[PDB]
């Protein structure tokens, strides 16, 4: 009846629908267009200021020059050490940054996806106790030291054999604790420039002195820890005076507060005698081979998951597995469930345990037994 | 940390690049596979079904492993 | 193998053999890429790169027999 408008509406409305689109087009076109009008600024540090309007600021690269400021800026926050950008073509105070975070401690700050905790490490309960105690309780109840009238330590470093269980409670501690933490191995700070080196733990202590809490852990140190040669070779004393400057970070002219370091290493007999004084690692601590018990417990943790059937008996394990290690328990589950593997079943027995536990067994004869101490 | 192409006057961003890695790394890659088999190889049967059973059976027979909880050498 | 010194060392390859070993197991766990390894003289080699989780299966191989060597000729 009235539809001799509707075909025209319905064009009308079409035609709407398309121009939605060409607006969001038109409006996508103008910012691609306002954004491609505007240009970067270079960055810079100031160091003091001559009079009113002039001012001394020196690039990230050597040169140094006298500029001048924006009006409109204020002037009361440009004190000297902070932070620039300056025009590109008449070099002018425009705005003041915040500190640089370097893109490695970046990386460094926070990378974790795994999740253990405490009942999955066993046999080494009054270490770990001795090690909660010095990076847990004052963190949060100084005043007890203080009513007594002492200084709790700083840091603290972990040696033993091989496989003992060391990187693994530094990932339980850093995967149960709420507090800054940062994760580095030593042998991934160096490079071939002239500087880097010793500027890149400079700039991660700075970084940890800002968020004040903060737990620094740092794997294998006898690859920079080691000790400082005479009559040495070029390209060498570098990592020295890498060495010196950590040495003069940690226990230096200036105190810290509120810092810990825990250190790792599988021989500390390389380690220089200045970097073991007590004052700078304050705690040894050893973890040796585990115990009758201590592989029993290990043996309860590792064996649990598998779909095993029948009876199980640990009395001859345990006899039998002397001087292994974590991991050696860990491949003797594995070398089981393999043995499970042929003859095509789908559960374990004992006697595959018992077959494991000497076929790893005489795989020892061609490890050295040698075992080091720190002195 | 990314890798981007920015203008060479303005400097502005323009794209995004794929990660970098060096030629040394890239060019150990196998290109040509080699033509030798199992057959011409006499007296080393064990070495040979030890060495399949941890290399090339956890990638085929996954799940043979997990249905039993054992984690692969 | 490492050792200790105070006259003169060996040890940029030390780093290089400590990165490597912080590469397997380490703290970061990887479970996509496999390793082997092969060498001809055992007794001079660091007994770090020898341990159970870093280096699980060890095979020896053994000279020929009577046998093996007419199968081979
Ligand atoms: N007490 C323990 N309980 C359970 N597992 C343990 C224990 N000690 C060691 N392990 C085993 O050790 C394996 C890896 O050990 P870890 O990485 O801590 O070596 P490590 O002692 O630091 O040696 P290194 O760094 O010198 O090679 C873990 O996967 C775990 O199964
Ligand atoms: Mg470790």
């Amino acid at each position: 009846k009235l539809l001799e408008h509707k075909e025209i509406d319905g064009r009308l409305k079409e035609l709407r629908e398309q121009l939605k689109e060409l607006t969001k087009q038109y409006e996508k076109s103008e910012n691609d267009l306002k954004a491609l009008q505007s240009v970067g600024q270079i960055v810079g540090e100031v160091l003091k200021q001559l009079t009113e309007e002039k001012f001394i600021v020196k690039a990230t690269n050597g040169p140094r020059y006298v500029v001048g400021c924006r009006r409109q800026l204020d002037k009361s926050k440009l004190k000297p050490g902070t932070r620039v950008a300056l025009d590109m073509t008449t070099l002018t105070i425009m705005r003041y940054l915040p500190r640089e975070v370097d893109p490695l401690v970046y990386n460094m700050s926070h990378e974790d996806p795994g999740n253990v905790s405490y009942s999955e490490i066993g046999g080494l309960s009054e270490q770990i106790r001795e090690l909660r105690e010095v990076i847990e309780l004052p963190l949060t109840n100084p005043e007890l030291f203080q009513r007594v009238g002492i200084i709790p330590p700083k840091g603290c470093l972990l040696y033993g054999p091989p496989g003992t269980g060391k990187t693994l409670l530094a990932r339980a501690v850093a995967s149960q604790l709420d507090c800054n933490f940062l994760k580095v191995v030593s042998s991934s700070i160096v490079d071939k420039y002239i500087g880097e080196s010793a500027r890149l733990i400079r700039e991660m202590f700075n970084y940890a002195r800002d968020h004040q809490p903060c737990i620094i852990f740092m794997d294998e140190i006898d690859a920079i820890g080691g000790r400082r040669f005479s009559e040495g070779t070029s390209a060498d004393r570098e990592i020295q005076r890498t060495l010196m400057e950590l040495l003069n970070q940690m226990d230096g002219f200036d105190t810290l507060h509120r810092v810990k370091m825990i250190m790792a290493t599988n021989r500390p007999d390389t380690l220089d005698p200045a970097l073991l004084r007590p004052g700078r690692l304050d705690r040894k601590i050893h973890i040796d081979l585990p115990n009758e018990q201590a592989r029993l417990d290990i043996l309860k943790i590792h064996a649990g998951p598998i779909t095993k059937h029948g009876e199980i008996d640990y009395e001859a394990i345990v006899k039998l597995s002397d001087g292994f290690n974590g991991a050696d328990l860990r491949n003797v589950c594995t070398e089981a469930g393999m043995f499970a593997i042929r003859a095509d079943h789908d559960f374990v027995v004992q006697e595959d345990f018992m077959k494991a536990v000497r076929k790893v067994a005489d795989s020892k004869k061609l490890e050295s037994k040698l075992d080091y101490k720190p002195v | 940390g990314d890798l981007v192409g920015v203008n060479k006057d303005s400097y502005l961003i323009l794209e995004t690049l794929p990660t970098e890695y060096d030629s040394r790394v890239k060019a150990m890659e196998v290109d040509e596979r080699p033509t030798e088999q199992y057959s011409d190889i006499g007296g080393l049967d064990k070495q040979i079904q030890e060495l399949v059973e941890a290399i090339v059976l956890p990638m085929n027979h996954k799940e043979k492993f997990e249905n039993l909880g054992i984690q692969p050498p | 193998k490492r050792f200790d010194s105070e006259k003169a060392g060996d040890r940029e390859v030390q780093r290089t053999m400590l990165e490597l070993l912080n590469q397997l197991d380490g703290f970061q766990p990887n479970t996509q890429v496999k390793v082997i390894a092969a060498t001809n003289r055992v007794d001079i080699l660091d007994p770090a790169l020898l341990r159970s989780g870093r280096l699980d299966r060890k095979i020896e191989f053994p000279m020929p027999n009577e046998e093996a060597r007419a199968r081979i000729m």
